[PDB]
């Protein structure tokens, strides 16, 4: 998640950060923003979808 | 030709200010 | 429509004994949130000054494709637990998830 | 809604990135460019496309 | 002499409302605005005549003051400096009175201020859109020159995997701004390590820090990418080996290592104990970035190697920390009381308050509060500032008919 | 109970791993990857039993 | 803390006094 | 016209034949929709709010 020139608060690097990101997706707040960031992290709309 | 006199490595210098 | 309103009010009376428990539990949570975060939700316009003394004057803003001297302001966050009423509003916005 | 998010406010003859992350259009009810910019043919879209 | 004497007899304060400090701020608009005053300072409004020597508005009645935008002009440090520099103002008057040919003569304070005698408005950056004032006296070549002795840097950049993204941006900008504080008497190379240490550029040793070499190093640092696992031992081995090269031209003085990392759990005690045991080489460690890595070994390398530890969380913190290692390097110069007070002239440069080509003669000012009445002498190892006086190059041209 | 103990230890070892952007590795990651064959052996041992 | 109108990322949440909408605070 | 090309909805609306084909989902939807149509003043209360 470091492609944006800065790592988000909701990253999957450490385990506390990953568990907080998963909890925030469970609460359903900005899960789409994390989805966009995870699609771009794996390529982009071209191949990371 | 570089400068002749320069000041470094004093023994009275207090290094306990690592900030 | 009066019958539907009466049904809604009857439901509100049915859940009124759990609304009081809900409000009490959210009140303990709001007071704990105050004690945790009372006065700590302050910031400068520049992320390098950590006090209100240091937060006066101007600073270089490297965020508009051109540097500019923006003023240094010791502002507060929008939802900030600085109070039991503010903590209740902040925790309500948290509970709705937004 | 197929392909309608790709026309963004692009500068003049600069071949640069668009201003604003919003779609635009030249028609009547759509959002029009302002400040001497044009709705060009491709911009990947909002939320990275 | 007067600056040292009048700072020795200064009493620290925290209240200036009861006793205002009266001074002319260079970046004051000419409008008669009664509401442009700070709580603790009353601003002078001067009468500006046009002078042939300077080509600007010049007031001989008082000295002007320049305070950078990023520095608040009413804090305690700034207000105390503005209080005790009035004797400097008077000696400015005396100097110009005994020699009417003097150009800008200035006290470059280590708090950020700058107090030059002929009161003239700042160049174009008082209050003008798109004309931002980035001037800082402590980056100026004459201040860099008079604040310490010639360096032998070696910037270790930590281009490993964990520095990708914002950290690498801040590291390359920080290395550029660090190189921009090296004169032509200073020798520098830039190395970079990720499980293997290498030169970032075509240079294989310490090269002189002139404009061309500094540009080459800057291009190499800008062209650098982050990948791989860190190794603090193979990097400091490279640094200490390149500082042991005596086949090349050098300034045999002030050996330094600048470590631009983020953080880690590796202290490398044995590398230091092997290469730096007499502690001839300093190590300044910079923890660049906004992250949550361990910063203990980084702060320990600076302690056990006479260095200092700086943090650069974001662009905007870059400018201040370079001035600060140079603040550290001047401790041995202070302790040499009067053998270190010698006049030095800088390379030909273009004056800020535009005068053309000038050379500046610098002399550092020492903090002498506790002296011969010895006290704890907490920060008596740092210079107060540097005094400079400009000599016009067209003034030298008139002595060669 | 010892199988549950190894499973819990494996969960802690997985929660102790931290990922770095471009091939970088935390020094503890090598230890947490050298502790893998123990868990593999114990799991294959119970599988064989 | 990014000021109003500054270019931001949604997931950064460093958008004091507002939120990162369409890449701008 | 504003309604120049709304006619494309009919080809997509032909899909409801498979909704008819789906037995238990058809009974479920019919049950819940006929319950909704029997509750018009609840929706009137929400609309008045
Ligand atoms: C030159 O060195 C002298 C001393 O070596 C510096 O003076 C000392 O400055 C410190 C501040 O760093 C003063 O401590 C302060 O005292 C006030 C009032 O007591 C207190 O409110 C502060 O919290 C802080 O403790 C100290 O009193 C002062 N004098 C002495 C004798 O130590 C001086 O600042 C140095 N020059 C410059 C330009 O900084
Ligand atoms: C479930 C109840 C939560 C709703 C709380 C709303 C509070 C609205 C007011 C908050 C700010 C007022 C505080 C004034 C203090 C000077
Ligand atoms: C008194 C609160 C009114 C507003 C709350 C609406 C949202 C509540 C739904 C909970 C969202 C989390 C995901 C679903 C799991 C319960
Ligand atoms: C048996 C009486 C049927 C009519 C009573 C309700 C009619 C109004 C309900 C409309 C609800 C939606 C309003 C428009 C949106
Ligand atoms: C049968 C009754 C149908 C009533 C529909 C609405 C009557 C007018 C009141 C509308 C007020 C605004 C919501
Ligand atoms: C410092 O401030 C005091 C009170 O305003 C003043 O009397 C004194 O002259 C000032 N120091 C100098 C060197 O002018
Ligand atoms: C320098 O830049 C060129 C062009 O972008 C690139 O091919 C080369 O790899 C860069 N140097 C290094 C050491 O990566
Ligand atoms: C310097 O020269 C000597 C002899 O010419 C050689 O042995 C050595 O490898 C050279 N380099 C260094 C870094 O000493
Ligand atoms: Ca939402
Ligand atoms: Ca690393």
């Amino acid at each position: 998640f470091n492609f944006q020139d800065e790592t988000p608060t909701t990253n999957f690097d450490t385990f506390p950060a990953a568990i907080l990101t998963v909890f925030q997706i469970l609460t359903g707040e900005d899960w789409n923003a994390v989805m966009y960031h995870g699609i771009e992290s794996q390529g982009g709309v071209s191949k990371g979808m | 030709k570089g400068p002749d006199v320069c000041f470094d490595n004093n023994v009275l210098e207090d290094y306990t200010d690592c900030g | 429509l009066k019958a539907v309103f009466d049904c809604v009010v009857n439901s509100l009376k049915n859940v009124l004994n759990i609304l009081i428990v809900y409000m009490l539990f959210m009140f303990i949570f709001a007071v704990i949130a105050v004690q945790l975060f009372k006065g700590k939700f302050f910031y400068c316009t520049d992320e390098s000054k950590e006090l209100e003394r240091d937060c006066r004057g101007q600073y270089l803003d490297y965020e508009k494709e051109e540097v500019e001297a923006q003023p240094r302001q010791w502002k507060k966050y929008d939802f900030h637990y600085d109070n039991v009423l503010w903590a209740l509003l902040t925790l309500f916005t948290v509970s709705t998830g937004e | 809604y197929m392909g309608k998010f790709h026309k963004a406010c692009f500068p003049n003859s600069t071949d640069a990135e668009p201003v604003g992350d919003f779609p635009c259009g030249k028609e009547a009810p759509a959002r029009l460019c302002e400040g001497d910019t044009e709705c060009r043919e491709y911009w990947p879209g909002p939320n990275f496309g | 002499l007067e600056a040292e004497k009048v700072q020795a007899a200064h009493q620290w304060r925290e209240d200036f409302a009861s006793n205002e400090v009266v001074y002319y701020n260079a970046k004051d608009d000419l409008d008669p605005e009664k509401n442009d005053s700070e709580p603790g300072s009353q601003r002078i409004k001067p009468v500006f005549i046009e002078d042939a020597n300077f080509g600007r508005q010049i007031s001989y009645q008082h000295a002007a003051v320049h305070i950078p935008t990023d520095i608040y002009e009413g804090s305690t440090i700034v207000l105390n400096e503005l209080n005790w520099t009035s004797a400097l103002d008077e000696v400015f008057k005396k100097n110009r009175e005994e020699d009417p040919s003097l150009l800008w003569q200035v006290f470059g304070s280590a708090t950020g201020l700058a107090r030059y005698y002929p009161a003239s408005p700042w160049v174009d950056n008082s209050r003008t859109p798109n004309k931002i004032d980035l001037y800082d006296v402590r980056r100026r070549p004459w201040y860099i020159q008079g604040a310490a002795s010639p360096k032998d840097m070696l910037i270790l950049v930590d281009v490993s995997g964990s520095v990708s993204g914002l950290t690498l941006k801040l590291i390359r900008t920080s290395v550029s701004e660090m190189l921009e504080t090296l004169s032509d008497d200073d020798f520098v190379n830039v190395a970079s390590f990720n499980s293997n240490a290498q030169d970032v550029s075509c240079f294989q040793h310490l090269v002189q820090a002139n404009v061309r070499n500094k540009k080459v190093l800057k291009d190499a640092v800008n062209n650098i990418t982050a990948k791989g696992i860190t190794d603090y031992k193979k990097g400091f081995s490279f640094a200490f080996e390149q500082l042991l090269n005596y086949n090349v031209s050098r300034a045999n003085c002030n050996k330094i290592i600048m470590l631009f990392t983020d953080g880690g759990e590796e202290r490398a005690q044995e590398i230091f104990n092997k290469y730096n045991k007499d502690k001839k080489v300093r190590v300044f460690t910079f923890s660049v970035g906004q992250h949550n890595y361990d910063r203990g070994p980084i702060q320990w390398m600076a302690c056990e190697n006479k260095g200092y530890y700086y943090e650069i969380p974001s662009i905007g913190a870059i400018r201040i920390n370079t001035q600060e290692y140079l603040d550290v390097l001047g401790r041995p110069m202070v302790l040499a009381g009067d053998k270190a007070k010698q006049v030095q002239w800088t390379n030909v440069y273009l004056d800020a308050l535009e005068l053309g080509l000038v050379i500046t003669g610098t002399l550092p000012v020492f903090n002498i509060t506790g002296q011969f009445e010895n006290k704890t002498n907490l920060k008596n190892q740092l210079i107060l500032g540097v005094m400079g006086v400009d000599v016009s190059l067209e003034d030298i041209k008139r002595l060669t008919p | 109970y010892m199988i549950l103990a190894t499973i819990i230890a494996n969960c802690i070892v997985l929660a102790l791993e931290q990922h770095l952007p471009d091939g970088d590795k935390t020094p503890m990651s090598e230890r947490l990857d050298d502790t893998e064959p123990y868990f593999i052996g114990i799991f294959c041992f119970e599988a064989g039993i | 803390c990014k000021g109003k109108g500054a270019k931001c990322s949604r997931l950064m949440y460093d958008c004091c006094t507002g939120s990162c909408r369409s890449g701008k605070c | 016209f504003i309604n120049l090309s709304f006619l494309r909805l009919f080809r997509a609306a032909r899909l409801i034949k498979l909704l008819r084909q789906g037995y238990t989902i058809r009974i479920l939807l019919w049950t819940f929709v006929q319950s909704f149509k029997a509750l018009p003043y609840v929706c009137l209360l929400i609309a008045m709010l």
